[PDB]
RNA sequence: CGAAGAACCUUACCUGGUCUUGACAUCCACGGAAGUUUUCAGAGAUGAGAAUGUGCCUUCGGGAACCGUGAGACAGGUGCUGCAUGGCUGUCGUCAGCUCGUGUUGUGAAAUGUUGGGUUAAGUCCCGCAACGAGCGCAACCCUUAUCCUUUGUUGCCAGCGGUCCGGCCGGGAACUCAAAGGAGACUGCCAGUGAUAAACUGGAGGAAGGUGGGGAUGACGUCAAGUCAUCAUGGCCCUUACGACCAGGGCUACACACGUGCUACAAUGGCGCAUACAAAGAGAAGCGACCUCGCGAGAGCAAGCGGACCUCAUAAAGUGCGUCGUAGUCCGGAUUGGAGUCUGCAACUCGACUCCAUGAAGUCGGAAUCGCUAGUAAUCGUGGAUCAGAAUGCCACGGUG
RNA sequence: UUUUUUUUUUUUUUUUUUUU
């Protein structure tokens, strides 16, 4: 946010750009996470694996877009559906980027 | 042992610009003292002209013709029992491995001087008859010949 | 006017002076030939100023601090090389080409413990 | 030629002396020397003060340990006594014995 | 496996020192005779509120000790009596006088060693020591530090019984030399023979 | 031998100048195998346990002769602590 | 071996003389000036006599500096266990370490980051992977270089002149070594080729090194249940008529056997004789010591000097130039034994260490097979240092013809 | 999926008490 951080030696500021790197890719969506999530929404259940089984742990609310190849008594709300790419997944995204913003209220 | 530093560079002879004539001595030195033995080399061949009266030093070479190989045995026990196989010895090995027999037959020699023990087996190596150019042709004798069983 | 020189190597302590014509080489009140007149290294000292033709245009006047023929052959080279180094710029690249700046200071990664060769480190194809 | 060797266990307390010397003393003669080193020893202490018999706690301290040479060429009263009447620098020492 | 000062190795680093003081080449030895002998004579009279430091200063020989004792008001005593005796016994060995200076020990809760002064107090009733030694470590870690280590060893049980008992409250970061970290040592006894504690106390990461 | 001969060292240790080396400055140059007067000298080699040099030294700061080493002034066992207040100066990282 | 001095010797042990607060050292009690010098005994510890001596304050109180005799408490030693433990040093390891503060698939001894595609000589580095990151090993400071920039000039040091009575002698100025304090600069830095315009490997511009530049150096957990159990620093346990402490003697070394470390001595790539050219590592007031006097010389003696470029040890060996054998059991072999000498000492002789002559044991190139030694590295060519009243052939360290 | 460069090298006694 500031010009700190071309602090010490060149490589020290560096050997962080490169941290930076590695995370904002991967988290660049959570970066303060103060307390835990309420609820999610998940695209595919073989590919992100770990995910559905932390959210059925502890207790959480699953909307998830699903195909003959899926596990439905994993979720709170099926949506059966073409699997992947671009098309699938932007007939369902416009009314949720919808709901929760003018459902503030 | 990944990099190319396998070989000393040294310098050329005081006289003809030549490291032939210059690795000749520094394989003779066998107890270090070296200027006095470049002196004795120098020696070596004025002896040498005393018998023809010119640049015997061109004739170096139609003595060195016979003592040079092609061929020299390293450890190769690969077969279960020594399966050699010497491999030749690339260009650059040649002539500094013939004085190295031409200093093995110098040293009990017998001749006068060793000055004499070094012109006179020069001068039968140029004949074939040296004892220097015997151990080159035990070789060709032994490793060359077992090509044939390689 | 003048370009100068000093050197260290086996074991000495040599100094050596650039002069105005005439060519010659002077160690302190006498010639080369007197001070190596057997010691087969001689023709390395006055070897690159014959390039440049030195006999009318150069002369050479030298001092010795603790004599060491073997190793003085080198201790000159560098000096020597300090001298004409501001003479003419030029021959930065003939002095390197000719080995003529190189000075003692390499051992080749040598022993400390046991083992003869102790820079680098273990090495595979695929361990 | 009489040496002066002047040493102070810093070379900031030698620096703040030999400063004066080189000037106070030169004054009407004798070029007096005050700048050139002896074999300065910037070495490496330690001392055992471990609370307990345990690893290390051995503080390894530097130093500097520096000393010089005021060189006068004659006993000119004159020039030289000004040094000589500097007795009340009671922090720095100057081994006359010559 | 190790014991590891964190302390000593550092003199001029956020850890100041025991004692510091000049003798030359031939006065030390009679100054080195007087250091085990004034910090005696001063840590007996001050044990009844320890001796956090006991700083041994020496600004002409002559001895500026400063005694960071957790009361103070007990060795001014009923207002300065004790002080004479403080600044003659220390002296009386020493050949010359003795500076006397008193300070506090600013909370023995926090402090760099009265953590162990604690401690070594409980063994003196002889019972269920146990009861209280965890519960002190507890209790000075509530006003401040953020990770303690404490090893004790010794006759701490009956007849013949001889161990040494490992306890971590919080992390502890073993030897950093940056950091506000201390390692200290105390001793007990209990009618059978020694009881040693140690401690080693990560109170900040600079 | 840990205390044992220091009061018989004590005991003459100061006078040596008064058994012969100033007792000497006359009376002995004419004795020497130099100046050659032969009856002189069997008079004054009577002083025995105090004739200098001899001298069985003080360990000190050891308490019992485990050696003394003359160049540096402390028991042949001592030295390790030399290097840890300043009494050795050159010692550092041994060349062995 | 530990002993870097097993014939006063830091005493093992063979002997005798003696003791068991011993030799050293306190807390009260009653008292004293401390010592210089010589005679005779005794192996030493210890025994019997003779002279000369009498301090500083000073309430003449109390005592000091400093010696006694009586008490009651009362002194000691490598004796080893690694295993109560914590320093210390190793050979591994210059592997880029293992595990945890959490979580959880393994109940738990399974590493759980090694998976599954690739890559680099490289745990290199692109991802992928249910994995974080905590941070004490990390990024590195470190010393010596070496090359310079300034300030500089030293017993140094002499670049260009100033006088030479031919000695940097003393005038005389600051090239630069020397000395060195503060320090300071080389990076893929741009060029040829390489391949993925990655990767890094060669040659080079440009250098005092090059891709840790080298030579010192720090040697983390883990170190073999390896030591320092003979100063450790100390828990558990030690002998106490005793493993405690005073003293002069003696003999360790034999020899038939090894067996090797460590030596050399077998003649010319050698030496032998007179003559010629160049360095230094290091040491020094329980010092080191020249010239100069005495010489067959070890070894006597005078005496300038020197505290760290001043005094002295080395006038390194080869090498060069002219002479000299003739391949010769010898001219060399110092294995050694005729006689001849000294520096030390209570002391070395059946115990040396070394100096002058006279010598002359093996001598002649011996195989079987313990590992020396890869580069500035064993041949090759030499010097010091302390232990210590002091002779290692050990090792220890940098130099160089090579 | 051809896998003989010799066959053999005595016993012990290592183990820092215990309930969690």
């Amino acid at each position: 946010q500031d010009g700190t951080f071309d602090k010490l030696t060149k490589k020290e500021a560096l050997m962080r750009t490169r941290e930076l790197e590695k995370l904002e890719n991967s988290l660049g969506g959570i970066k303060d996470m103060g307390g835990l999530p309420d609820a999610l929404f998940v695209i595919d259940a073989d590919h992100e694996h770990i995910a559905i089984k932390e959210a059925n742990n502890l207790g959480i609310p699953v909307f998830a877009i699903v195909d003959t190849n899926s596990d439905p008594d994993g979720v709170d709300f099926v949506i059966p559906g073409n699997d992947d790419a671009i098309r699938a997944v932007t007939l369902y995204l416009g009314a949720v980027a919808a709901t929760v913003r003018e459902g503030r209220s | 042992r990944r990099r190319v530093i396998g070989q000393r560079k040294i310098l050329p002879d005081p006289k003809f610009g030549s490291e032939l004539l210059a690795k000749f001595v520094n394989i003779l030195m066998v107890d270090g003292k070296k200027s006095t033995a470049e002196s004795i080399v120098y020696s070596a061949l004025e002896t040498l002209a005393q018998r023809s009266g010119k640049s015997e030093l061109e004739a170096f070479e139609v003595a060195l013709e016979n003592v040079r190989p092609t061929v020299e045995v390293k450890s190769r026990r690969v077969g279960g029992s020594t399966y050699q196989v010497p491999v030749e010895v690339r260009p650059v090995r040649r002539n500094a491995l013939a004085m190295r027999w031409i200093v093995e037959a110098a040293r009990k020699r017998g001749d006068k001087s060793m000055a004499l023990r070094l012109a006179n087996e020069l001068s039968d190596a140029a004949e074939n008859k040296g004892t220097a150019v015997k151990k080159r042709e035990d070789v060709h004798r032994m490793a060359e010949a077992n090509k044939a069983f390689a | 006017n003048q370009y100068y020189g000093t050197g260290r190597r086996k074991s000495s302590a040599a100094r050596v002076f650039i002069k105005p014509g005439n060519g010659k080489i002077v160690i302190n009140q006498r010639s080369l030939e007197q001070y190596f007149g057997r010691e087969t290294a001689r023709m390395v000292v006055r070897q690159p100023l014959e390039l440049v033709d030195m006999v009318e245009k150069l002369d050479l006047y030298i001092t010795v601090k603790g004599g060491g023929i073997s190793g003085q052959a080198g201790a000159i080279r560098h000096g020597i090389t300090r001298a004409l180094m501001e003479y003419d710029e030029s021959l930065r690249s003939e002095l390197r080409k000719a080995g003529f700046v190189t000075r003692d200071a390499r051992q080749v990664e040598r022993k400390k413990v046991g083992l003869r060769k102790a820079r680098r480190r273990p090495q595979f194809s695929k361990r | 030629r009489i040496r002066i060797r002047l040493k102070a266990f810093d070379h900031r307390l030698i620096d703040q002396a030999t400063a004066e010397i080189v000037e106070t003393a030169k004054r009407t003669g004798a070029q007096v020397r005050g700048p050139i080193p002896l074999p300065t020893r910037k070495e490496r202490f330690t001392v055992l003060i471990s609370p307990h018999v345990n690893k290390d706690a051995r503080d390894q301290y530097e130093i500097r340990t520096h000393l010089r040479l005021v060189d006068i060429v004659e006993p000119t009263e004159k020039t030289v006594d000004a040094l000589m009447r500097l007795d009340l620098a009671a922090g720095v020492d100057v081994q006359i014995s010559l | 496996g190790q014991k590891v000062h964190p302390n000593g190795i550092r003199l001029g680093i956020v850890k100041p020192w025991n004692s510091t003081w000049f003798a030359n080449t031939k006065e030390f030895a009679d100054n080195l005779d007087s250091d085990f002998k004034v910090r005696q004579y001063l840590t007996k009279e001050l044990a009844k509120a320890s001796v956090s430091r006991i700083v041994i200063e020496r600004p002409a020989k002559s001895i500026r000790v400063t005694i960071h004792t957790a009361r103070p008001g007990i060795v001014i005593g009923k207002k300065g009596e004790d002080v004479e005796k403080l600044r003659k016994v220390v002296a009386d060995i020493a050949g010359v006088p003795a500076q006397i200076n008193i300070a506090e020990v600013r909370k023995p809760e926090l402090d760099a060693k009265l953590v162990a002064d604690s401690i070594t107090s409980q063994l003196e009733r002889r019972v269920m020591f146990r009861r209280a030694m965890k519960r002190a470590v507890q209790n000075a870690m509530r006003l401040g530090a953020k990770g303690i280590k404490v090893e004790v060893s010794g006759r701490l049980g009956g007849a013949e019984i001889a161990r040494t008992e490992w306890y971590r409250e919080g992390r502890v970061p073993l030897h950093t030399l940056r950091a506000d970290i201390d390692y200290n040592t105390s001793e007990a006894h209990t009618t059978y023979g020694v009881i040693g504690v140690k401690v080693w106390i990560f109170k900040g990461e600079i | 031998a840990k205390q044992s001969m220091k009061a018989r060292e004590v005991k003459r240790v100061a006078l040596a100048d008064k058994y012969f080396a100033k007792r000497a400055e006359l009376k002995a140059i004419i004795s020497d195998v130099n100046d050659r007067w032969n009856a002189v000298l069997k008079l004054q080699t009577l002083p025995r346990d105090s004739s200098p040099s001899r001298q069985r030294n003080r360990c000190r700061q050891t308490g019992r002769p485990h050696g003394f080493l003359r160049k540096f002034g402390l028991s042949r066992i001592k030295v390790r602590e030399a290097a840890m207040r300043g009494e050795i100066p050159g010692l550092k990282k041994a060349s062995w």
